[PDB]
RNA sequence: GUCCCUACUGAUGAACUCGUCGCAAUGGUAAUUCAGCUUAGUACGAGAGGAACCGCUGAUUCAGAUAAUUGGUUUUUG
RNA sequence: UAGAACAAUGUAGAUAAGGGAAGUCGGCUCCGUAACUUGGUACGGACAGGGGAAUCUGCGAGAUUCCCACUGUCCCUAUCUACUAUCUAGCGAAACCACAGCCAAGGGAACGGGCUUGGCAAAAUCAGCGGGGAAAGAA
RNA sequence: GGAAGUCGGAAUCCGCUAAGGACUGUGUAACAACUCACCUGCCGAAUGUACUAGCCCUGAAAAUGGAUGGCGCUCAAGCGU
């Protein structure tokens, strides 16, 4: 039942920089306690991201910031919310909220905002799913000063006790992309409504899509969006070839790479290695599929796709980037989730039907100076979206050997493969997916996935199809690649003449004509027989330029605002009296009531008396002990 | 080929769709959780259940992560619910227990842990291989 | 197998021992099998059956006289592949990036200046149902006629005109509405009946007039009725 | 002499027979086509007996035995024993046995000399083999796998192993039985040898999805269809042994 | 596997009937004036819909179902290109989706319509209108689906042709000895006519030969032209030769009984051995009982040993008429193509960085055997009746009874009662048949 | 801004002396699908693969019974 | 108002008492001591635990196995509330009522209950009741 | 490549004539072979092509069981005078 039973899990990210249509620690002058508590976290020196937002949010303005995970928009955007906030307030009210997508994310930020504020009176809760809502109405009634919350838990309280977000001054949004891809529009706007106009946003992501830009013009007041310059010039260090493959000859293909373009070695590896190859494909079965097809062959390979577990997904990065792994194999947004270290090899399986996300995934190498590998292979049907590349990059394509000595880091060159040895990968992919009954069922899965992707996937322009079918026509798409070698290209030579004046042959007739079905075809080949500077550049205006609804916790539909009143009950449970009105000191007999626990929190909380002591069964008079112990305790 | 056993007699069902296993290979998950039974007959708002040694198709519910959240074929080795063997003998088992085999009748593992039952082990010749206890 | 094996399993072992029999009888029983299907069979199966045989029978009644006829003895695609080719070269070589967006429409301007109108007059909206030509993407109609809504789904743009004496039919743009006669409101409008001058632009076909000159456009009559033929087919009037 | 059938439609032999020096057990289903392969394989030279285990077919997989004698699980019923020592002559001793892991053809691999077994059987259960079998019972795991008795396959001539044995664990099973072992496979890829045939000194019949490549290594390590078949055939053509398993 | 699965293709009048019958009686079909517009409307559009995604579903496995020439290995698509016209067929299959794609315009714009009709009547033309458009277009589209019936049923004919194993290539002039040869060596029923061109496409057979298998590929025959004047069968053949890595084994014909001559046979070989660039060439002199070798004039015997003196292109003598020696070439050519492979097997098992592959050292273990340190061997119970016992032969007359045989002369296979008490071996005979006391 | 009549269907019933054993006008009507063994790795097929008739054994649903056995229900207040 | 039969029901609404199911983002640092500038640095110790059910060896460091999440979600079980009732002795209304009351076709006025011509059709009752004997007015 | 009347394009004649097409189909890889067209011998007397006019079948049908009023009617109890 279970396969492709709501939707392929990672869908697409598409990315909008046309939003950009939007527009030391202590020389920035942080307080005393801040310095001393990052001085202690070990932050010598501010992240490019923290250097170029921070100022922002001292300053006051709603800034959206393009950044990787990892780059350390957590603290970016907690600094100065901890600069900011500088005491705990005694009138009742929270200021500081902050919405991340997942459990782990905000227990993360849990941790971030501790470390980077031990001392200070600030109180900081987290409310996300899997704790007791009444545990909740008690943090709620400790009147904390930061907020950590996912969404749906966060208007679940919100209505159960109907409070005032009037105090809150202080707003962020983290991965609103994951928030988005996962679905939080409505209610991230019904929080966004109820939220007070006079406030400050911060919305950090790593991607824009096009949802995301409208939310963001909706709801942010002169956003700053800001972003870095890595994510926009291609490493000029970055060196690449594009193969052109065969569907059949896909994953030989793949393999060759590894091993005769990479020389990739075999079995477990004895901070990234020297070698360092990361996959980017298309959907989580081509992961699989790739993967497990990786580990047969014997590449230590870890597999990392979109609606993948938590602690799989932990286990597997640690492996990549302690070095026990050599091979990665990500879709795309398990790529943007992880946080990729410095990279030299990247093998694009599937193209990519944005050339920014080309760009993001050959970014994810070839940097700080050391230079990177990027080999993309590429079918005739991705050639368009290859052309759309060439548009964005600005560089000159070289077909073939077209060129004695192609500059791949600068020129887009795409060749074909050693033909011998293609084949002898070939077979044996196809000997193994004779063999293993499992690989086959993979092959399967990802074939009508790659037929649901091309179904979905957003088309290409015009003119790059055009230009796409002239370079099919033109020779450049059928020799080998000039990284091979002058030889080769000798030796090829030596016989593809004849071959390709053998591939190039127009029949005179078909073996049909070799009656009525004669007759028309004979009338179809007669029918559809083939048919027989100067401007100023000072001044030269160019062409080109230059009951509402939310879904509740248990997922069945529920109406928007549905007050059950299980929080009055809750009052009336534990015989409380009425809460603090924003403004009203905190009380500290209900602090001490419903405080905290005594530090780690376990799950494990049932205690149940023992059933009632037998006469004829063995332990008769310590079961009856235990059941008095128990009693006692009541 | 659809994996419904030829030649299995009538015995009570007890483990419905829906329904929470222990698992009995060592293949990396611990619990499995049925969703759908082969050979099953859809009638009006019926569940559809399954007896030793009927295939299943099961989602792991807890085990190694990286086979966690994974739909399998299994096949059932171990009820609780009390059923009649035709030398007029009632029995049952501790618990629910199942092991992960490929549509054709094969194991992913190498071991079963504890008995395995004997409709299981005389419908599919691979699990009295890899069986130590039948009963 | 991997050939022509039904000709090689005929020509090593032959057919069946009665096949020619067989097929005799068949084709001998052809006859009172017709008679017996033209009297019986009934419904739909009927009609589709005598309509065929009909088509036979004179298929067969022309092939007949065209044989006697031969034993007793001893354009308007080429027009319209010109036209073709010229407007494929055109649009292939001659195209460049150039701003065109399409105005919002009637239906969505009128349900804006609702949201504006709090009270609905009963019937202040009557949509057109009869199909329409309008040309320009966007226009503000005046007061008299802002309460007419032309939806797009009615809307043409292209005409099949015949031209009798280069008798050829090409698919030609409506330049405008001339008179409509069953309405002069519906002239106005742009309804689009039969029997309806429209002006039709004559370019692609190369008329030569007195002056020797190049014709741009010409007067057609709408001829069918476009409200229940998803389409517009005129005669040029010339 | 290497054959191929099989039992119904399942190429397992080893589930539903065993075969040792001395006798040849079949179980007992609707046709007549296993036992006829097997007797006209052994045309009377051993006694063959249609069998049933604790009401199962599986007899091949729950009995373990040599020529000296057969043990059989504690779920063997009395008229099931009768019938055994009625169809098996006085020179074969027929124990039933009460042993904790009742898959005594998965637990349990005996030739005439040597028995290889579970590491976690009963210490009572170990001497009564050593009595009844009159054999040296090691405790041992090939390939980490613990069942011996589906996992290999054994004769007075040579043992074929599991495929993915090491070369030191091979080596060393080869000095503790004394006979040649070779990795190799059985029905297309099967790694149950023990379940997918049964092998003796002068006979082995295997499933007919076993492939011709790995007949010929069965026939050789089993020194079997006279011919020559030491292993040093396996060693010298080996080009069809890489070509084909490759 | 093959192009046998591909669904029939109809030609335009049983499209347009199966479609217009299709909606005719999986819809309702009665509606009346007095029924309510909205109603009237929905109806018609259904209908028209329908009509709509039948059509599409059937161009689309049209579409889906032809194998794309671009996906394919180049044998397979120069094959195609050379008996189908590729060009001709991506022309047809062009025109079927554009078709498509009108027809589903047709259907939108006439759901639009009924949307905004007003009638009945109205409804009811435009109904008319929408399925009566459609079906011209197919009508017009009448041609190119004879074209794809046909390439459909050629193509599922078509022999399957594994591009990367075993293979032989027997290749030669006409009427030299091809398919005798085939014949002889596989199971493959090649006619041996003695006219010219009788085989008229690419036969496949397989051997078998020490436990391995092999693909043995006939090709009809090559005349003396360069490739660029040639025909379309024995193009057929030179792409075989030209997309297959394998053994070619060329056949050479001393005698004049082909119709060819000696030095036209020498031409045309040195003409394709570009293509036979590195595959294993093999050329044996056919027909070695008219004219043997030895009976030859001593310059010619010079060229054929000048040829022979060029890389690894070697002659071989067999008589495909007297049994002679094509199992003797047969041996020689699969020996050598195994030692070809276990070489190249082995080279690229070992890596320049010299780490044995997972899959080289899964052979080392699968080909060392193990033997005792001790060197002692243990003792065989074999009975004597094994050795002097007589194999059991189905064709025998004078068999053993067997239980097959008794079972099917008493009954069946679920009617024959199988007594187990008769192999009983008791002290007393007549104490079988006796009923156990069990219970006291 | 508006408890009755009849239909269905059991269960009774006066008149023919009561009772026993029967006939059968008319009305209703019931079985359904799949799998396994043998045929048979046979016909067919280059290969890959791959049936059917006779015979035999089961299972799904539907229908009509039943309480040996095995579970469940206790106002038996045992 | 009292006797007989079996008499513990069902529906609905509330109620934190429990269970089955569905969804998931569910299962798996601190104290003391020593130097340094009030806060950090190293060393030592503890933390990152219980409850219930069980199994195996001779209470035993006893060893081994299984279950503990929330949800504005559904259902079920549990408590409370209200209406829930066959016959017999006595007493004893009301609504409603032109007359009636078996079907099918036809009876131009989207009209049939009485007419045509057809199916048919046998007293008097009891219980169950799910059909009919109620409906428009039209821009 | 092969194409001999019959995979294809164009012309499509003459002789013998009783008559025979540079061929109407089957068939061969091509032949070959059969067959049709046309002609002769036997038979022996009316045929056979296209239309028209009656009656009849078909020319479309859903959904409770029913209707030339019903039974029923066939050299009528139907149709025409
Ligand atoms: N005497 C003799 N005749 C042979 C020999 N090989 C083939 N022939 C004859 O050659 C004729 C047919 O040869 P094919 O095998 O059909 O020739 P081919 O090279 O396959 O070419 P095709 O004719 O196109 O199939 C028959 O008459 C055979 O008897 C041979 O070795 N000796």
């Amino acid at each position: 039942m279970p396969k492709r039973a709501v939707s392929p899990a990672p869908s697409e990210n598409e990315v909008d920089i046309a939003g950009s249509l939007f527009a030391g620690f202590q020389a920035m002058g942080l307080d005393a306690n801040l310095l001393r508590a990052i001085a202690r976290k070990g932050f010598s020196v501010p992240t490019p991201i923290q250097r170029k937002t921070i100022p922002l949010i001292l300053e006051r303005r709603d800034v959206v910031g393009m950044a990787r995970t990892g780059s350390g928009k957590t603290a970016a955007f907690v600094i100065p919310m901890i600069e900011r906030l500088k005491a705990h307030s005694a009138r009742f009210g929270a200021r500081a909220l902050v919405l991340s997508p997942s459990r782990e994310l905000a227990l993360q930020t849990l941790k971030v905002v501790k470390e980077l504020g031990k001392g200070t009176d600030l109180k900081t809760v987290l409310l996300v799913g899997g704790d007791s809502l009444e545990e909740q109405f008690g943090l709620m009634a400790t009147n904390p000063d930061i907020i950590i919350a996912t969404p749906g838990r966060f208007l679940h309280l919100k209505v159960e006790m109907s409070l005032d977000l009037s105090s809150i001054k202080y707003v962020v949004f983290d991965e609103a992309d994951r928030l988005f891809e996962m679905g939080f529009a409505a209610q991230l706007t019904e929080i966004l409504h109820a939220l007070p106009p006079s406030r400050q946003t911060l919305l950090f992501s790593a991607t824009l899509p096009s949802s995301l830009v409208e939310f963001t013009r909706a709801g942010l007041q002169d956003p700053v969006l800001v972003r870095l310059d890595a994510e926009t010039k291609v490493s000029p260090d970055l060196e690449s070839a594009f193969f052109s493959v065969k569907s059949g000859e896909k994953e030989g293909a793949l393999l060759h790479i590894l091993y005769d373009i990479i020389k990739m070695p075999l079995g477990d590896p004895p901070k990234p290695t020297e070698h360092s190859t990361i996959i980017f494909t298309a959907t989580k079965h081509h992961v699989e599929y790739i993967s497990n097809l990786l580990r047969l062959a014997g590449f230590s390979v870890s597999y990392v796709y979109g609606s993948l577990d938590q602690t799989a997904r932990k286990i597997q990065v640690d492996n990549f980037r302690r070095g026990r792994t050599n091979i990665l194999v990500v879709t795309d947004v398990a790529a943007r989730g992880i946080d990729i270290p410095v990279l030299a090899n990247v093998i694009n399986y599937d193209f990519p039907p944005q050339p920014k996300i080309f760009v993001h995934r050959v970014g994810r190498t070839a940097r700080a100076g050391q230079r990177g590998w990027a080999y993309a292979l590429v079918r005739e049907s991705d050639l368009p979206y290859l052309l759309d590349l060439q548009l964005f990059l600005g560089r000159r394509l070289v077909l073939g050997r077209e060129e004695k000595d192609p500059s791949f880091a600068r020129d887009i060159v795409v060749g074909s493969l050693k033909r011998v040895e293609l084949e002898n990968n070939v077979e044996w992919v196809n000997k193994v997916l004779h063999e293993n009954e499992d690989i086959g069922a993979l092959k399967r899965v990802t074939a009508k996935a790659e037929k649901l992707y091309m179904k979905t996937r957003n088309p290409a322009s015009s003119q790059s199809a055009k230009r796409a079918r002239e370079v099919i026509v033109s020779k450049g798409w059928g020799q080998l690649h000039a990284i091979f070698g002058e030889e080769a290209a000798n030796e090829e030579q030596v016989r593809d003449n004849l071959l390709s004046k053998i591939t190039g042959y127009k029949p005179q007739e078909t073996i049909f004509e070799i009656n009525k079905a004669a007759e028309a075809v004979r009338s179809f080949r007669q029918r559809i027989g083939p048919r027989k500077s100067f401007a100023d550049p000072e001044v030269y205006m160019s062409y080109t330029p230059r009951v509402k609804m939310i879904r509740g916790e248990s997922g069945v539909k529920i109406a928007a605002s549905f007050k059950s009143g299980r929080f009055e009950k809750w009052r009336q449970q534990h015989r409380l009296g009425r809460l603090p009105q924003v403004g009203e000191m905190e009380k500290a007999n209900l602090v001490r009531n419903f405080s905290l626990p005594s530090g780690p929190r376990f799950k494990h909380k049932q205690m149940k008396a023992p059933k009632e002591a037998d006469k004829w069964r063995d332990d008769y008079e310590v079961r009856k002990k235990r059941v008095a112990e128990a009693k006692e305790k009541r | 080929k659809r994996g419904a056993p030829g030649g299995k007699l009538k015995m009570t069902l007890g483990l419905p769709v829906g329904a929470i296993m222990n698992c009995a290979d060592n293949s990396g998950a611990r619990n499995l959780y049925i969703i759908a039974v082969k050979g099953a007959g859809a009638r009006l708002n019926r569940l559809p259940a399954g007896g030793v040694g009927d295939m299943v198709m099961a989602t792991v519910k807890k085990g190694k992560p990286e086979l966690r959240k994974k739909v399998h074929p299994a096949v059932i080795v171990r009820q609780a619910k009390p059923w009649k063997r035709f030398d007029g003998v009632f029995l049952y088992f501790e618990d629910n227990a199942g092991v992960i085999v490929n549509p054709k009748g094969e194991m992913k593992g190498s071991a079963i842990t504890g008995p395995v039952g004997k409709e299981a082990a005389e419908l599919w010749p691979r699990i009295a291989s890899n069986a130590g206890v039948v009963m | 197998p991997q050939n022509e094996y039904i000709e090689r399993h005929r020509k090593l072992h032959g057919r069946r021992l009665d096949a020619e029999e067989r097929a005799r009888k068949k084709a001998a029983r052809e006859g009172h099998k017709n008679s017996e299907n033209a009297q019986n069979l009934r419904g739909l199966r009927a009609k589709l059956y005598a309509k065929q045989r009909h088509a036979q029978k004179i298929q067969m009644r022309k092939a007949i006289k065209q044989h006697e006829e031969r034993n007793v003895k001893g354009t308007a695609k080429a027009l319209s592949s010109q036209i073709k080719n010229k407007r494929a070269e055109k649009a292939a070589r001659f195209s460049v990036p150039i701003p065109k967006v399409r105005g919002i429409s009637e239906e969505e301007m009128f349900k804006v200046v609702k949201t504006g109108k709090k009270t609905h007059k009963k019937g202040w909206k009557r949509i057109v149902t009869k199909p329409t030509f309008v040309g320009p993407d966007f226009t503000r109609r005046p007061v008299k006629y802002e309460r007419f809504i032309r939806p797009m789904g009615l809307r043409y743009k292209k005409a099949n005109v015949t031209h009798p004496t280069l008798n050829v039919t090409v698919q030609l743009p409506i330049l405008s509405v001339k008179k409509n006669p069953s309405n002069p409101l519906y002239t106005q409008l742009g309804v689009l009946t039969k029997g309806t001058i429209i002006e039709v632009n004559v370019s692609d076909l190369g008329i030569v007039t007195a002056s020797g000159k190049i014709a741009w456009g010409r007067y057609a009559q709408i001829t069918n009725n476009p409200e229940n033929d998803g389409c517009v087919n005129a005669v040029l009037l010339v | 002499m290497a054959v191929r059938a099989q039992f119904e439609n399942s190429n397992e032999v080893g589930v539903f027979a065993t075969l040792t020096n001395s006798y040849c057990l079949v179980a007992l289903g609707a046709s007549e086509n296993f036992y006829s392969v097997f007797e006209a394989e052994l045309q009377d030279v051993i006694p063959i007996c249609r069998t049933t285990i604790a009401g199962t077919r599986i007899i091949g997989r729950l009995t373990a035995g040599n020529r000296k004698g057969l043990l059989v699980p504690t779920t063997t019923t009395d008229q099931e024993l009768q019938h055994l020592r009625n169809s098996l002559p006085d020179d074969i001793r027929i124990q039933r046995i009460e042993e904790r892991l009742s898959a005594l053809g998965n637990v349990i691999v005996c030739n005439d000399h040597t028995a290889l077994i579970h590491p976690d059987l009963e210490r009572e259960t170990e001497e009564i083999i050593a009595d009844v079998l009159g054999v040296e019972v090691f405790r041992q795991t090939i390939a980490d796998h613990v069942l011996v008795g589906s996992y290999m396959a054994l004769s007075n001539q040579g043992g074929l192993v599991h495929p993915k044995t090491s070369i030191q664990d091979q080596d060393e099973l080869s000095s503790l039985l004394g006979v040649p072992l070779v990795a190799g496979s059985v029905n297309r890829g099967s790694n149950v040898i023990g379940g997918g045939m049964v092998v003796n000194d002068w006979l082995a019949v295997t499933g007919l999805d076993t492939t011709a490549p790995e007949l010929s290594v069965i026939e050789s390590v089993f020194r079997l269809g006279e011919g020559a078949g030491p292993g040093a055939i396996n060693t010298s053509m080996k080009n069809t042994i890489v070509e084909s398993f490759y | 596997t093959g192009w046998k699965d591909i669904p029939p293709v109809p030609t335009a009048q049983e499209f347009i009937d199966i479609v217009l019958s299709r909606t005719q009686r999986r819809l309702p079909t009665q509606i009346r004036p007095g029924f309510k517009i909205s109603r009237i409307r929905a109806f018609y559009t259904r209908k028209v819909k329908f009509t709509q995604e039948t059509c599409s579903e059937k161009f689309g496995a049209i579409i889906s179902s032809f194998p794309v020439l671009s996906d394919q290995h180049p044998f397979h698509r120069d094959l195609m290109n050379i008996l189908y016209d590729a060009d001709h067929f991506k022309v047809a299959l062009g025109q079927i989706s554009t078709a498509k794609n009108l027809i589903e315009t047709i259907s939108r714009d006439y759901v639009r319509l009924l949307k905004y009709a007003q009638s009945l009547y109205q409804c009811k033309q435009l109904k008319r209108a929408a399925l009566g458009r459609m079906a011209t277009l197919i009508k017009r589209l009448k041609d190119p689906l004879i074209y794809l019936d046909q390439v459909r049923q050629h193509l599922a004919r078509l022999p399957d042709i594994n591009p990367t194993t075993r293979t032989l290539l027997v290749a030669g002039f006409p009427n030299v000895g091809k398919s005798s040869f085939v014949r002889s060596v596989t199971r493959a029923d090649t006619p041996v006519e003695p006219y010219a061109f009788t085989t008229k496409s690419l036969f496949v057979g397989h051997l078998d030969y020490k436990y391995l298998r092999y693909q043995v590929i006939d090709t009809p025959g090559i005349l003396d032209h360069p490739l660029e004047e040639m025909n379309t069968i024995e193009m057929q053949s030179v792409t075989a030769l030209a997309h297959l890595r394998a053994a070619v084994l060329y056949f050479m014909d001393i005698s004049e009984q082909c119709g060819f001559s000696l030095k036209a046979q020498i031409n045309l070989f040195k003409s394709i051995k570009p293509l036979f660039a590195n595959k294993m060439v093999f050329i044996v002199l056919n027909k070695m009982d008219i004219k043997k070798f030895e009976e030859l004039d001593p310059e010619m015997q010079q060229e054929i040993n000048d040829l022979t003196k060029s890389g690894e292109v070697e002659i071989l003598r067999a008589s495909c008429a007297t049994q002679e020696g094509v199992q003797e070439v047969k041996n020689h050519v699969c020996e050598r193509l195994l030692v070809e492979r276990v070489s190249q097997k082995l080279k690229a098992g070992t890596h320049s960085n010299g780490n044995i592959g997972t899959r080289l050292q899964e052979v080392m273990a699968r080909i060392h055997v193990a033997t005792p340190m001790d060197g002692t061997t243990r003792e065989t119970f074999i009975p004597e009746a094994v050795k002097n016992l007589k194999k059991y032969d189905k064709n025998d007359p004078n068999r053993r009874v067997l239980a097959r045989d008794i079972e099917e002369a008493n009954g069946g296979a679920g009617v024959f009662n199988v007594d187990l008490r008769k192999d009983w071996i008791l002290e007393n005979p007549e104490w079988k048949y006796d009923k156990i006391p069990e219970i006291f």
